[PDB]
């Protein structure tokens, strides 16, 4: 089935070319599309106020590239290397020492943000919700210093908040 | 020290005019550049503080590099940003151009901006939220209220 | 709507009615109350003159009226 | 007609009605659902369109900053800023905390270009450790 | 006088702001010609037809009448002209 | 006191343009759709105040003509409100839209300068093209001039806004109007019909616009002039130049800019036969309707 | 800027001789990146080779290697893929309407519609939470699914959206100046449609019938 | 600040019309004629002076300038001599003004009184009409030849001018 645009002529019927001629010579549709626009002029305005009103999100956001915890307990993470494994941009680094007291662990986790995608395969990947994609864009950074996360920045920066992403895990446990 | 106070308050009144205005040009080649152009709509106003899209060059105020930055075209980057007037200052956005990111890893793209312009502000994403992007704007408004230009003119 | 907009509106409605209404207030007072003659001919310049002439003060605007008749 | 004139005394008096207006931008006040911790103010209403429902109003000095002016992204707690950004409909007195012994309850905000902000560093020990010369010289 | 200060005023006043401005950081086309000499002559034949409305009260108002209507016609027979043999085409 | 009339007149001019600027921002946001600038200063005034220290501030041929075009500009900008008769114009013009003519011209020359002394042949001939569209819309300007006070006697233009106190000019000559304003809208160079100190040369652009505006607004209608009371005429002059304006950003936010051929094949072959044929029976017609209108 | 691209033209004046389009300029290997990486890691490089079908060219590549790899995809996974399409390729086409309009001049329609605009993002936002990169189309069916809440809030979008494109062409299609601008020029021959290699919208507009 | 105004106008014509017959790059060429018509047009303005001369302000000011700077910046684009004669015809310029003032009567040949003059002049006489502007508004009553004479040498020019740039 086609439905093709643009089959017609005007016709010559004397009432359809003064009304035509009318439309040149009165630019009568120009002010019709005036009087559009002032109908829009008219409306309330669909804008927020930024610095306080925040836009909408979703619990789904991909964020901040936090590492949780256990509930208080030890680091959530153990150094399986998936996140560096499925890394597109290969931002993750990992050098895992095992620990004093016999069980594994890390030295190194660093990830780049200039480098991420933030597309959460390894929030897809990580196999016990270690690494979370947290809630918040705003790093505004003035230096390239900064823009490479350590360890103990990205635990501090789950020290930041927990129950946002405990709120979020509780949201998604169900269909991630 | 009446002097040292009308050069207090007036570097406050200069510093307020630059931070105020703040018109850019859009340099935007990839998706940040639609991510730029996001940030003008009606959900987000640029214009609600002073700061107005314009692609003249000679009266640019803060060059946004955003996409991805390559070596074709970085001859072409500081040909702009040469012919801007001496208050000039650089925000980096996206992933592309604070650092190079996803096509890190290849010819022809020059690791981040970093390699050919002085850079300001960088601000994440890719595609960072228009949202942060504004807030972005909201942090280097910010240095240039931390500018004591006139007072390190007053005691040089 | 138009709430935040007539502010500017009004502002600048004023900031254009001043030269006018300056210009009036400054013409009345800059005569003695009258208004200011405009001769755009040689006749009504003839006229002025010699009214600014028979005032004897060098000053059209007094117009000594019906007083030096006797 | 009506709303212009009850808004300062609904605001509580000219000398806040200056400093809301002044301060930013907004004059909308009037649905009072809760204030937390460094003073700040959040109120949600249920008249305007979506996202126009909810907003933070900061307070002034809450991090040896003098705030009036300035306002940052991220000076409010978190779970607000769950509240805040419309992911969930439900505001954050019903069950806030956990019972965690790790989190912040100061929330030391954006601090970039500080005398206290974020440096890299390798965390890892001694690499190849080198042979080190003895002490006692011969001949 | 009157007129003349003012002028002095507006040019003293202008070159104050552009003083105050410059201080403080201290192969053609042929389709080009054709305009300017089209506009050159229909602005001779403006200069002709102004001062018509100075003119309207007279005695011999039928000569005026035809006079007129001369030089408005010839006005729109040149730009006639032009037309019928393509003189802005581009 | 004359010096008082004279800085009463051309400094508050800059005054309106700077809210000018504010005020088509902040209009053309709520016909499109933004709030702003709502941030910077309350309502957005201490914005365009800004707007104009911080262009003034920055440090950016022929310094010959380098200068003279912006300082020909802006004294243009400055000369233009001499003889409109905001009832009592400064100087009493036996002959004025001649002037407006004139300095049109002038403003005409400021350009090609500019252009010239910018030294790049992109430049030049887009500068190049300006020149001859800001200079094909002179003739219709003129000839609609020439018939619409052919119905009101002299160039004095205080007879003209005598005459309107009766009708309207608006009705007598509709379309004669129309396409004077849509000259207007080319003349002053903006949409649909299309490097410093810019802060003078737009600056100079848009004293050119309100000059229009206001001229518009005087040549074609007005109010009953109240004898020895002229606020109130000022105030409904000035409310009519002010609903023009706001009408002229409203015609500004909803249009494309023309291709430039079409822009001149519009002028010349649907103008030029128009307003000839409209002007000439505006010759032919007063004599017939037993009206001729007295030159004093 | 007047896409980003070098145009070397050359012209007599007003006018024409010929040109050179020369791209090359926006180069970031991504062949090569892909012939390094494996086929998950890289669908990202294809969501963003395009960046405006956000959705389609995820649907194309997840065809591909399912078309290699004999998986019929199960309906509702088929479904939402083609619901999502649909939606890309009305955002395709806005864009191109409104970058049309902005590059002709024509300011408000484009804010118009990237109001509508913002309005898809958010509802790509509750989908996957990416703003525009929701990569989410898995080779192999859909992972992640559509969340409770969402199809009715698509249903008051489409009576809603159904009214703005109605005002849209109120605003242009049949303007005076519109269609004098663009009507006279860039006629294509449909038998050279077919020989020069032109594809979609160009098949569309000169002449023979053809669509996927 | 004084009464010859006329003069000192005159002075400002004569300073033009040398400045730009020095021979200088075109455009500082037409610079310079801009600014003697503008002096011109004043001092014809200030001999009564309703309106001729600001008639011809737009036409030799405002349609013949805009024509020689547009096809002299499409057609092509400091030294002693250009220098040189500006300086000697700005000296014979102060002489003869030396001349006009220390003396009684200056001859080039012919007898010039050697004064600022406001005579002759009208002794305030009666006009009512503004006698130049009715003097302009004839041609149109008494004008039957002239006018037609005129019109048809426009047209003449018209079809003239596209014909040597190529008619057709
Ligand atoms: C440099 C000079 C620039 C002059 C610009 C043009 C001025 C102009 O158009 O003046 C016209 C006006 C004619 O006088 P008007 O009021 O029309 O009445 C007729 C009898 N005065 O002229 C006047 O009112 C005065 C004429 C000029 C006097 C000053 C000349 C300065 C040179
Ligand atoms: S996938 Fe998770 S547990 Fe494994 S190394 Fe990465 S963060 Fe650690
Ligand atoms: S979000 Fe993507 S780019 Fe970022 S660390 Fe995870 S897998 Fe790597
Ligand atoms: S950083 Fe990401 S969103 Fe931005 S231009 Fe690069 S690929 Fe596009």
């Amino acid at each position: 089935t086609y439905k093709y645009v643009n089959l017609r002529e005007p016709s010559m019927d004397m009432k359809s070319v003064t009304d035509r001629a009318a439309q040149t010579l009165l630019w009568t549709e120009l002010i019709r599309g005036l009087g559009m626009t002032l109908s829009y002029l008219f409306r309330e305005p669909a804008t927020i106020n930024y610095p306080f009103e925040k836009g909408p999100l979703s619990p789904r956001f991909r964020g901040e590239h936090a590492l949780r915890r256990y509930p208080s307990g030890e680091e959530r993470c153990i150094a399986c290397k998936l996140c560096e494994a499925v890394c597109p941009a290969q931002a993750i680094t990992i050098e895992a020492e095992p620990r004093a007291d016999g069980s594994r662990r890390t030295t190194r986790y660093d990830i780049d943000m200039t480098k991420c995608i933030y597309c959460g395969f390894c929030q897809e990947a990580c196999p016990v919700d270690a690494i979370v994609e947290g809630p918040n864009f705003e790093f505004s950074t003035e230096t390239h210093e900064e823009l490479l996360y350590n360890k103990e920045k990205l635990l501090n920066n789950g020290d930041k908040w927990e129950a946002e992403i405990a709120a979020n895990i509780q949201a998604d446990y169900l269909y991630r | 020290s009446r002097g040292e106070y009308v050069v207090a308050k007036l570097d406050d009144l200069i510093n307020w005019a630059r931070r105020s205005s703040l018109w850019p040009m859009t340099f935007g080649l990839a998706c940040c550049a639609v991510e730029m152009m996001h940030m003008a709509a009606p959900r987000y106003d640029m214009d609600r503080f002073g700061v107005v899209f314009r692609a003249s060059p000679r009266q640019s105020d803060v060059m946004i590099v955003a996409g991805t930055l390559t070596n074709k075209m970085a001859p072409a980057l500081r040909k702009v940003y040469d012919q801007m007037p001496e208050p000039r200052y650089v925000v980096s956005m996206g992933s592309c151009a604070n650092g190079g990111g996803y096509y890190h890893y290849s010819y022809s793209v020059v690791r981040g901006c970093d390699r050919i312009v002085p850079v300001d502000i960088y601000v994440p994403g890719c595609p960072p939220t228009a949202e942060a992007l504004l807030y972005g704007i909201l942090q280097l408004q910010k240095k240039i209220k931390r500018e004591k230009r006139l007072r390190i003119w007053y005691r040089r | 709507m138009w709430f935040e907009v007539l502010p500017g509106i009004a502002v600048m409605g004023v900031c254009l009615f001043i030269p006018g209404m300056a210009t009036a207030r400054i013409h009345r007072f800059s005569n003695g109350g009258r208004e200011k003659r405009v001769a755009h001919y040689s006749y009504q310049w003839y006229l002025m003159e010699r009214d600014r002439r028979v005032s004897g003060v060098n000053r059209y605007y007094v117009s000594k009226g019906l007083e030096n008749i006797d | 007609l009506k709303r212009g004139l009850q808004q300062v005394s609904g605001h509580g008096g000219l000398r806040g009605y200056l400093r809301v207006l002044f301060r930013a931008n907004d004059v909308r006040v009037g649905t009072l659902v809760g204030e937390d911790k460094y003073g700040n103010k959040y109120y949600e209403d249920n008249k305007q369109f979506f996202g126009r429902h909810r907003w933070v109003i900061y307070t002034t000095e809450m991090n040896g900053k003098n705030t009036f002016w300035d306002v940052d992204g991220s000076m409010v707690p978190p779970e607000w800023h769950r509240w805040l950004h419309c992911m969930t409909d439900d505001p954050p007195t019903v069950k806030p905390p956990t019972a965690r012994k790790f989190i912040w309850t100061n929330h030391k905000f954006n601090l970039s270009g500080t005398p206290q902000q974020y440096v890299p560093y390798s965390t890892t020990r001694k690499k190849i450790q080198e042979w080190v010369p003895p002490s006692t010289p011969y001949k | 006088m009157n007129l003349m200060i003012t002028l002095l005023t507006n040019f003293t006043l202008a070159t104050l702001l552009v003083t105050i401005a410059f201080w403080l950081p201290q192969p053609f086309s042929m389709k080009f010609f054709l305009v300017a000499i089209t506009f050159l002559l229909f602005d001779l034949e403006i200069a002709l037809l102004l001062p018509l409305p100075w003119a309207s009260q007279t005695t011999n108002l039928n000569t005026m009448l035809t006079m007129a209507l001369l030089l408005i016609f010839l006005l729109a027979v040149s730009l006639a002209y032009e037309w019928t043999q393509k003189g802005l085409e581009w | 006191m004359f010096m008082i009339n004279v800085l009463t007149l051309i400094i508050p001019i800059l005054l309106a343009v700077a809210f000018l600027t504010l005020v088509e921002r902040k209009v053309l946001g709520y016909m499109q759709f933004r709030k702003g600038p709502n941030v910077v200063g309350p309502y957005g005034l201490l914005q365009p105040i800004a707007d104009a220290i911080k262009l003034f501030i920055k440090e950016p041929s022929s310094i010959s003509m380098f200068i003279l075009a912006p300082i020909l500009a802006l004294t243009l900008a400055l000369t233009m409100w001499i003889p409109l008769p905001m009832p009592y114009p400064l100087i009493n013009m036996n002959l004025g839209v001649l002037f407006m003519l004139a300095m049109s011209s002038l403003a005409v020359y400021s350009i090609l300068w500019s252009g010239w002394a910018s030294n790049s042949k992109y430049a030049l001939i887009g500068a190049l093209r300006a020149v001859a569209q800001t200079i094909s819309y002179e003739v219709t300007l003129a000839i609609i001039l020439l018939s619409v006070l052919l119905m009101n006697g002299s160039f004095t233009l205080s007879t003209l806004i005598i005459t309107q106190e009766q009708v309207w000019l608006i009705f007598p000559a509709w379309p004669l109007a129309m396409m004077w304003f849509i000259s207007t809208l080319a003349e002053t160079n903006r949409a649909p019909f299309d490097a410093g100190p810019f802060a003078l040369f737009f600056m100079a652009e848009y004293a050119n616009i309100i000059m229009m505006n206001i001229f518009t607004t005087t040549l074609f209608l007005g109010a009953f002039h109240n004898p020895y009371m002229p606020e109130l005429y000022t105030i409904n002059f000035t409310i009519k130049s002010l609903l023009l304006s706001i009408t002229f950003l409203w015609i500004r936010a909803s249009y494309p800019r023309f291709r430039y051929d079409q822009l001149m094949h519009l002028l010349w072959k649907n103008f030029l036969p128009l307003t000839l044929a409209l002007c000439m029976w505006h010759v032919s017609l007063p004599i017939l309707l037993s009206s001729i209108p007295p030159q004093t | 800027h007047p896409g980003v691209l070098r145009l070397v033209m050359e012209l007599s004046g007003e006018m024409v001789r010929k040109c050179d389009p020369h791209i090359g300029l926006l180069h970031r290997g991504t062949e090569k990146l892909i012939e390094y990486k494996t086929y998950l890691q890289a669908l990202p490089y294809f969501d963003r080779l395009d960046y405006v079908s956000m959705m389609c060219n995820e649907q194309a590549y997840s065809l591909a290697v399912e078309k290699l790899l004999n998986i019929q995809p199960p309906p509702r996974a088929q479904w939402i893929r083609v619901l999502f399409g649909e939606i890309t390729r009305l955002l395709n086409h806005i864009m191109a309407v409104t970058t049309h309009a902005l590059d002709i001049g024509a300011m408000t329609p484009f804010f118009w519609m990237f109001e509508e605009r913002e309005k898809m993002f958010e509802f790509y936002e509750r989908v996957s939470g990416a703003r525009m990169h929701a990569a989410y189309v898995r080779p192999g069916g859909v992972h992640q699914d559509l969340p409770l809440g969402l199809m009715d809030d698509i249903y008051e979008f489409s009576k809603n959206f159904s009214l703005r494109i109605d005002e849209l062409e109120e605003m242009l299609t049949n303007n005076r100046i519109w269609r004098n601008r663009t009507v006279d020029i860039g006629v294509v021959t449909a038998e050279d449609a077919l020989n020069y290699g032109f594809s979609g919208v160009m098949l569309r507009g000169s002449g023979i019938q053809w669509d996927l | 600040m004084m009464t010859y105004i006329v003069f000192i106008l005159s002075i400002i014509f004569v300073m033009g019309f040398v400045g730009f017959s020095s021979k200088p790059s075109p455009i500082y060429g037409g610079l310079g004629l801009i600014v003697s018509g503008g002096v011109g047009c004043g001092i014809v303005l200030n001999f009564g002076g309703s309106f001729l001369g600001l008639m011809v302000f737009l036409i030799y000011l405002g349609g013949m300038m805009v024509v020689f700077g547009y096809t002299t910046a499409m057609a092509t684009e400091s030294n002693k001599v250009v220098l040189g004669t500006f300086i000697t015809g700005l000296l014979m310029e102060f002489l003869m003004v030396y001349y006009v003032l220390k003396d009684k009567e200056v001859e080039i040949v012919f007898k010039f009184n050697g004064m600022g003059d406001w005579v002759i002049y009208d002794t305030g006489d009666s006009g009512f009409f503004s006698e130049e502007a009715m003097g302009i508004a004839a041609l149109y009553s008494y004008g039957t030849w002239l006018v037609i004479v005129t019109g048809w040498s426009l047209l003449i020019g018209v079809v003239v001018i596209m014909e040597i740039t190529r008619g057709n």
